């Protein structure tokens, strides 16, 4: 059965059903495309179905280098011992590297624009190339490793590309954990949740378990409800770029071709920098670009991402809100005026008992998602925990975390600790202009905007093995 | 720009070799030029009436255009660029009807000048007969299908010649080279930043196949009544060893500079012994921004070559084909001072790397075990293949040989030796690997001890004027060319970035060294070594790649003993009766031909090993002749070679290749050369794969799970269903008009066979068989088309119907085992076959690649018993969740199928033949009556199915299998291809052999029917063409 | 697992020597609370007609999108302290943390 063409329920589909009075599927007798996730012991009647992880749990920055063997080895440029990873053999953005293309039988791209015959990317995870934006940071950090491996062969001459490659990936790792935990998820917890899930970090502990828990592929999902409905490309004075300055964000789901033929990756990250992200708010969740025409260039049918969410707990087998309330002490609300007091929302808790009936029937994400906000945070209590649980766990059951002793010297982790994200843009692109730290905060040119020149660049010093 | 060049065929006569005096050249031995050259009553000479291709300045053809002396006997230069559209006009003075036909330019009907079958009126056939006394207007144009490619260059090769019988009017002389070029690359009709441009064709032109040979006989030959025309000899003196007519060194003009950037266009034109290779003495070259040194060159095959002239002096461009090369296929040019004006590098005398190798003579065992490794079947086994090779008699050697052969030293003194560890024991007949870093300089202390006189001939390093090994010339004491028995040299070589690998090629290349002072004979006493020059920064202390785990070197090639000087040693030394040696006996000449792999027969080659989890490394090479056509098959293993990946590597004499690869599968796996006669002729060896790495239950990986139903069924094979294409061809030759290969006559066979082929049924029952659409229709003896996609897992619930053991795998798959079981008459089994990553297309192949799913009960006779298929691995999001997908997918098999080496050639020889009693199966006449030269199984434009429609993308899959004669160059008429992924390259005319796979991605225009076929005599004429429909839209 | 490691390697075994695939890819899930499934260990809520989760009907999921997700766009409302780069760095880390395979 073709989960693609076909709306019969039978494995490995799961298609979403049609409601009647849909605002857009008329016909109730077709449906969402749905496949189930792969079973970790398929066919079995003794194991209870538990899906599978294909990238390593570690912020390892393992979607620049791949978590598998044959890919990681053909990321890499073999053509010289320089420790490189292969850049685009085609084409450069104003003489700045991009990803080596992959071969067009029919992949997603060549289905975005026909006449523009750009396949899709290949990086160090499969979905590098589903929205420009995501694009221009695979590329952003492929750069970065490259400019790394150069500047390490000066220092040290003796280097090998096997000891230059390591060497890079163990700084862009490092890089995405200083990041990650320095600056973005301070700004999802907000200050409570950080202290209370978050504690500062001691050492490693070789009896926490790093493994990703099945419920954070779900709620970490809330990112969705950060989405605008396009894609934001500003010039180099941050004026909007003509004369598509604002992309319908079903136009730009897997459009290689606008990284390649529409101005390369500098206008996507300044206006990534300087435009804010959408505000998740208890009537305002997800945009319809999302909603109602998800991938509508590349298959039959405009997909519902907040409805593949749903459906996709369901798939994964995941307890319901009240659960994993208790699971995360908070009280439970079994009535709609208990739910109204816990949403600080009546309105919102009679649709969802309207729903579900009962709030121990609410999905995870809907739930999670439908929580009010913590103070300086974007996300409510519920999400806090499980998001705050699952970096704690990623950050003290990892042996190679950067602050952990022997990973880096006492030099080098200081040098570390002078990164950011603004700085990585300034070394790696043509932009000059880059906003103040904290750059995921930060979102109004020229107000929250600096020069390059300011920002001091990574110090190599305490990596010269002399 | 509207170009009009005023084309004419004019029958003069031409001069093969135009003297004037006096050259000495490499293994040539003066008195020998005669051979072809010489005219009496007998031989026709050096001069030959023949048709030729002249240029001129008016519609009224009374004044020529003078033609580049160094041309030779080609056409006109013709260049076109991107959307110009080039008219021809052909005037023919000559006293037969010729024709113009262009290679890799769009033309319609009225305009191809390629005479076949093709549904069309007299308009558009009026192209096609060009008589005496008429002129026609050749509408071309060079569109974006047809331009160079993205990886290609600014100018790429293409040719043009008469097309009623494709090859006798070769023959005769006319062809002509095309420079298709981009849109602006040129000025003056000179390519922009280019100094020289030189066109050189490498063809053993054989009068034999001239129209004109009747007419050139009365002439010259003082008896027109005592000669035969079927007579081998005289059909000698005729093939003409030459690169652009010109044979024995004897082109001339080649006239270049200094720091010249010089272009070479070079394309390979004749039949089955024209295997050439081609290379710059002391040159450095760059193809598609790879470094090289010897091209490869074969009929019709187009390829171009960017050179930055250096090193001046007087050198050789010589034919690599040690029969070629002793034929004089040769040509001096001249490097000369102008004086630069600019150096580079630089560096003679920084990193010194000093070698102390010595020649000497030893008893070499081919097979040392004295048993066949494959079967444990002995070498002495009674009749068997290994037999006559390894026989010790009378008139037979046996298994032991003397050999000179190069072994390294530690020191200058030659006292002690520098022993062989556990690396070097897969080596043996190969002398010390010789390695250098960009920027080195490698002194050689050769030490002579043979009782010849010998050199050392590296390729792949700049040597200079003084320290050449071999010799030649326009014009004690020890030097380079000469090594006296006694004597000593100390070479001196320089190695630069000018000839060291760009940035495209991997860090190590394969390279080789040979004694030249008679290649053609030196080389196959066993005086060949490994060489292996890498990039600076890049190579340990010790030698070794930096995270490279294993380095290998194989040498696969057929060592001819005959050749040897050390053969009338070997004579008196191991036979029984060395007074009845027979050296021009055919059945004693193929006894010392010994098919071998590092000088290794049947298994014997050791050393093989490595663990689950290496970086291993191969550099291949190979030597010889025109029989030397390989197809090294690594089985249950994939390696890249430049972002394509394969498991079978092409070689030919000179050719020198790095592949890289990683092992999956634990296993004692195969190092078999996919050549048919190679292979049985004892050309197969033995490589190991252990565990170093815990097990750990893998397997978390299967993003497909897909299951087939194969059967190897009998039925009766129709070669000829209808022969009806057959007579309108010749009919529009007026040929007349025999078949060897498909008429009956007497006690001949024909062109039905009972044959055993896969097929696909519906399921477990094996009752209901799918049927084959339309779209399927032109597999032909070719089974079902097997997809799979990047993580699948392929069920095969095989059945062998067939009345005696058969089985069934793939090229590339990865499987369980090492070993693949055969099934019997009735029983049914299931061979799981995997597809990871590496059994994927690369980062440079289109994601949809093929490979070979054959057998592996009997792979020499089983091939020609019929079992072939296309196994088609893609990658990701290709397959639609469906089926039927706008991607038209085509898959050819381009084989020689020997009906001698079936199964059923005794069944044949009962069933269909009128007088079996007068069948000898011993006779070449007949042996020839069974090689049915057919793509896909089916001859003379019988194989149908293959229809496009107007703007369609229209994938081909080329599968090369078979014989050493099975060199096959594939090329379609009216439109070309587009290879390397995007499709950065193009060509028309292309390069397939037993054991290579490669996806063509085409993109059509023209609607109408056209001539698909190899570019090979014999093989075109054997019926190896059909037509493919490109119709127009709804 | 070697005594001694300065790097990662890329499947992330050896992270943890006491239990090595631990954060390594291509494994299981942890799973912090047990598996709700119809059947109680493979079919998911909604797969069988008339069948109630909890004693309540099984909302569709495209049912809870329109009733609850959907909301018009003109009335969408920019965060005035988060950057779109917050969105696109939630992102980039997940794929650095998470994909759960599915057949082709
Ligand atoms: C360009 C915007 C994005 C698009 C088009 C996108 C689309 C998708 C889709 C189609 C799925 C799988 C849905 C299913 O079939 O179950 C998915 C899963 C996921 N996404 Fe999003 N995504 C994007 C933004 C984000 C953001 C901003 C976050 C978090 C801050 C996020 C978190 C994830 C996670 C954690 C999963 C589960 C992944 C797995 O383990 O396989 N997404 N997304
Ligand atoms: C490093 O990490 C491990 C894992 O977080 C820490 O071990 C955990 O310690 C707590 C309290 O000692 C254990 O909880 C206990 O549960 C038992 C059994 O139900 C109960 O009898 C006690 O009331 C207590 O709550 C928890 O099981 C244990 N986890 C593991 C995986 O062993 C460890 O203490 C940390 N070490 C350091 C030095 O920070
Ligand atoms: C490898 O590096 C060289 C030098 O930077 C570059 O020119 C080349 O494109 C690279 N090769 C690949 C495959 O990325
Ligand atoms: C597709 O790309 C081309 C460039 O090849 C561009 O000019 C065109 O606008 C694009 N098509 C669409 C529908 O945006
Ligand atoms: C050409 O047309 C003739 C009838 O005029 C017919 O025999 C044949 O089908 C056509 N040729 C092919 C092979 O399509
Ligand atoms: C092969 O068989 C022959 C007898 O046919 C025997 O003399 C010989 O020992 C065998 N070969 C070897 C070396 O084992
Ligand atoms: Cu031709
Ligand atoms: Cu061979
Ligand atoms: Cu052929
Ligand atoms: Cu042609
Ligand atoms: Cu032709
Ligand atoms: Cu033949």
């Amino acid at each position: 059965v073709n989960c693609e063409t076909s709306c019969v329920q039978q494995p490995p589909c799961f298609p979403l059903k049609i409601p009647p009075n849909d605002p857009r599927i008329k016909n109730q007798a077709d449906c969402i495309p749905f496949f189930r996730s792969c079973p970790a012991c398929p066919g079995s009647n003794i194991t209870i179905r538990n899906q599978i992880n294909a990238l390593t749990s570690f912020v390892d920055a393992s979607m620049v280098y791949g978590s598998e063997e044959p890919l990681a080895r053909n990321l890499r440029n073999m053509s010289n011992q320089l420790g490189l990873l292969a850049v685009n053999q085609r084409f450069q953005d104003n003489g700045r590297a991009l990803l080596p293309f992959d071969n067009l039988h029919d992949d997603p791209c060549l289905l975005t624009n026909r006449s523009a015959r750009i396949p899709c990317f290949l990086a160090g995870d499969t979905r590098s190339s589903e929205m420009p934006e995501l694009t221009s940071m695979h590329t952003l950090l492929l750069r970065e490793h490259n400019r790394l491996a150069t500047e390490l062969k000066s220092l040290n001459p003796r280097w090998d590309g096997e000891r230059l490659y390591q060497e890079a990936r163990k700084i862009v790792g490092a890089m995405v954990q200083i990041i990650t935990y320095r600056d973005y998820l301070p700004l999802v917890l907000g200050p409570t949740a950080m202290r209370k899930y978050l504690p500062t970090y001691r050492s490693y502990n070789d009896s926490v378990d790093p493994r990703i828990a099945n419920v954070f592929t779900n709620a970490f999902r809330y990112g969705h409800t950060l989405i605008q409905p396009f894609m934001f490309r500003l010039d180099n004075r941050y004026q909007p770029m003509e004369p598509n300055p604002r992309v319908p964000l079903s136009r730009v789901f897997f459009a290689s071709w606008r990284v390649v033929l529409e101005g390369g990756i500098d206008p996507i990250l300044r206006g990534l920098m300087a435009t804010p992200a959408k505000l998740n708010r208890q009537n305002q969740i997800a945009v319809d670009e999302i909603r109602e025409r998800l991938f509508e260039q590349v298959m039959r049918i405009g997909l519902d991402l907040p409805a593949l969410n749903m459906q996709r707990s369901r798939d994964h087998g995941l307890p319901g809100y009240n659960a994993w309330r208790r699971f995360c002490g908070l009280p439970q609300p079994e009535t709609v005026g208990q739910l109204g007091t816990v949403l600080r929302n009546l309105k919102l808790a009679r649709k969802l008992m309207e729903q579900y009936g009962t709030p121990n029937n609410i999905d995870i994400w809907m739930g999670g998602v439908s929580e009010p906000l913590k103070r300086k945070g974007r996300v409510g209590p519920l999400l806090a925990c499980i998001i705050g649980t699952q970096f704690r766990k990623l950050r003290d059951g990892d042996r190679f975390w950067w602050e952990n002793e022997g990973v880096f010297s006492m030099q080098q982790r200081q040098a570390l600790a002078q990164i950011s994200l603004p700085r990585i843009i300034c070394d790696n692109t043509g932009i000059t202009t880059v906003s103040k730290n904290n750059i995921f905060m930060s979102n109004s040119y020229p107000r929250d905007f600096v020069n390059c020149s300011t920002l001091p660049a990574l110090n190599l010093a305490s990596w010269r093995e002399a | 720009k509207e170009k009009h060049y005023y084309i004419g065929i004019i029958e003069t006569t031409w001069d093969y070799a135009s003297d004037h005096g006096e050259k000495k050249l490499i293994s040539v031995d003066t008195e020998h030029s005669n051979i072809y050259l010489q005219n009496g009553p007998d031989r026709i000479g050096r001069l030959y009436k023949k048709a030729l291709y002249l240029q001129y300045t008016d519609e009224t053809f009374r004044t020529t255009i003078e033609k580049p002396v160094w041309l030779g006997f080609l056409g006109p230069i013709i260049k076109a660029e991107t959307g110009d559209k080039v008219y021809v006009h052909l005037k023919n003075l000559a006293s037969r009807p010729y024709t113009f036909h262009s290679h890799g330019i769009t033309y319609y009907k009225e305009h191809e000048g390629a005479i076949y079958p093709d549904n069309t009126t007299d308009f558009q056939r009026a192209d096609d007969k060009v008589y005496p006394g008429e002129q026609y207007t050749y509408m071309l144009l060079a569109t974006e299908e047809q331009s160079p490619g993205e990886g290609d260059g600014n100018c790429v090769t293409r040719i043009y010649h008469s097309h009623i019988d494709a090859p006798k009017d070769i023959a005769s002389g006319l062809i002509g080279p095309l420079i298709i070029c981009k849109k602006d690359s040129l000025d003056k009709e000179k390519e922009k930043h280019i100094d020289r441009e030189f066109v050189v064709m490498f063809s053993v032109v054989d009068e034999n196949f001239s129209w004109y040979l009747e007419d050139n006989i009365k002439t010259y030959c003082s008896e027109p009544e005592k000669v035969d025309k079927d007579n081998e000899d005289f059909q000698q003196s005729n093939r003409m060893y030459s690169v652009n007519g010109y044979t024995f060194g004897s082109l001339s003009g080649l006239s270049m500079c200094a720091e010249d950037r010089v272009k070479w266009y070079l394309f390979g034109m004749g039949n089955e012994v024209d295997v050439h290779a081609a290379f710059f003495h002391g040159q450095a070259l760059t193809n598609k921004n790879y470094r090289i040194d010897t091209i490869n060159l074969f009929p019709a095959t187009l390829f171009d070559a960017y050179m930055v002239a250096q090193n001046p002096g007087e050198w050789m461009l010589s034919c690599q084909n040690l029969n070629h090369l002793k034929a004089g296929l040769q040509a001096f040019f001249q490097v000369q001072e102008c004086n630069k004006s600019s150096s580079k590098d630089n560096i003679r005398g920084k990193h010194v790397r000093h070698y102390y190798i010595a020649a000497e003579e030893i008893i070499w065992n081919y097979a040392p075990s004295g048993i066949d490794i494959f079967t444990k079947e002995n070498l002495t086994a009674p009749g068997s293949d290994s037999a006559v090779f390894f026989e010790q008699g009378t008139t037979r050697i046996g298994g032991s040989y003397k050999k000179l052969v190069y072994r390294e030293y530690t020191d200058a003194s030659f006292t002690n030796r520098k022993e062989r560890g556990p690396e070097e024991e897969h080596l043996g007949i190969l002398g010390p690997v010789i390695w250098a870093e960009v920027g080195d300089t490698i002194r050689v202390t050769f030490h002579n001890k043979g009782a010849y006189p010998l050199s050392i001939e590296p390729i792949g390093v700049r040597f200079n004027k003084n320290n050449e090994g071999t010799y030649y010339s326009p014009n004690v004491p020890p030097s380079a060319s000469h090594v006296a028995p006694t004597e000593t040299f100390t070479y001196e070589w320089t190695v630069p970035k000018e000839v060291g690998p760009t940035n495209a090629d991997p860090v190590c290349l394969a390279k080789m060294y040979y004694s030249a002072v008679d290649p053609t004979k030196d080389i196959f006493t066993g005086l060949i070594g490994p060489m292996k020059i890498c990039k600076k920064g890049s190579l340990h202390a010790n030698g070794r790649q930096k995270d490279v785990d294993k380095e290998f070197y194989l040498f696969p090639t057929v060592f001819d003993e005959n050749e040897s000087l050390l053969l009338e040693d070997n004579i008196r030394m191991f036979t029984t009766a060395p007074d009845q040696v027979d050296k021009e006996d055919e059945d004693f000449q193929e006894s010392n031909k010994m098919h071998s792999m590092n000088g290794f027969m049947y298994g014997n080659q050791p050393g093989l090993t490595m663990c689950k989890g290496d970086s291993v490394v191969w550099y291949l090479f190979s030597a010889g002749n025109e029989a030397d056509v390989h197809g090294i098959y690594f089985s249950g293993n994939t390696y890249l070679w430049r972002g394509e990946r394969r498991d079978t590597a092409n070689l030919f004499p000179q050719t020198s290749l790095t592949l890289h690869m990683w092992p999956d599968t634990e296993g004692t796996f195969n190092v078999e050369c996919l050549t048919t006669d190679h292979y049985t002729g004892g050309m197969k060896q033995k490589y190991t794969v252990n565990q170093c790495r815990r097990q750990s239950e893998d397997s978390t990986f299967y993003l497909g799970e897909r299951t087939y139903y194969i059967a190897a069924v009998e039925v009766e094979w129709d070669y000829s269903p209808q022969r009806e294409w057959e007579k309108e061809l010749h009919h529009l030759q007026e040929q007349n008009v025999s078949n060897a290969f498909l008429d009956k006559g007497e006690f001949y066979i024909g062109s039905k066979y009972k044959k055993v082929v896969y097929r696909q049924y519906t399921d477990s029952t094996f009752r209901v068989p799918v049927e084959r659409k339309a779209e399927e229709e032109h597999l032909g003896i070719l089974g079902p088309q097997l997809h799979a996609d990047v993580g699948d897992k392929v069920k095969i619930i095989f059945k062998n119907m067939a009345t005696r053991p058969y089985s069934i795998h793939a090229h590339g798959v990865q499987t369980e085992s090492s070993t693949v079981t055969p099934t019997l008459p009735g029983e049914t089994l299931t061979y799981v076959w995997k597809i990871p990553e590496r059994s994927g297309a690369g980062t440079e192949d289109s994601a949809c690649i093929p490979w070979a799913y054959y057998s592996t009960v009997d792979q020499v006779k089983d091939l020609y018993s019929g079992l072939i298929g296309p196994l088609i691995v893609c990658r990701r999001p290709y397959l639609k969740v469906f089926n039927p997908r706008r991607k038209l997918e085509f898959a050819l098999l381009f084989l020689v199928f020997d009906e001698n080496e079936s199964w059923y050639l005794d069944d044949n020889i009962k069933t269909y033949s009128d007088h079996p009693e007068k069948v000898n199966k011993d006779d070449e006449e007949f042996i020839e009556s069974n090689k049915m030269h057919a793509i896909n199984g089916r001859m003379f434009g019988n194989l149908q199915g293959l229809t496009m429609h107007v703007g369609d993308e229209v994938n081909w899959y080329l599968m090369g299998m078979g014989n050493e004669i099975d060199l096959h160059t594939v090329h379609f008429h009216g439109h070309s291809f587009q290879y390397k992924h995007r499709g950065v390259y193009s060509s028309d005319v292309f390069d397939i052999f037993p054991g290579t796979y490669q996806t063509l991605e085409m993109f059509p225009r023209t609607p109408g029917i056209w001539l698909l076929h190899c570019h090979v005599t014999d093989h075109i004429h054997a019926g190896m063409e059909t037509t493919y429909t490109v119709l127009q839209n709804e | 697992c070697p005594e001694q490691d300065k790097y990662r390697t890329i499947t992330g075994m050896c992270n943890n020597r006491r239990s090595p695939t631990l954060g390594a890819s291509n494994r299981a899930f942890v799973r912090w609370l047990p598996a709700e499934y119809e059947d109680g260990f493979s079919l998911p809520y909604g797969w069988t007609p008339g069948v109630k989760r909890n004693g309540f009907p099984v909302a569709l999921a495209r049912a809870v999108s329109n009733e609850i997700v959907r909301f018009p766009t003109d009335q969408l409302t920019p965060d005035q302290e988060r950057s779109l780069m917050f969105m696109q760095w939630g992102q980039l880390l997940d794929h650095d943390l998470d994909f759960t395979p599915e057949p082709a």
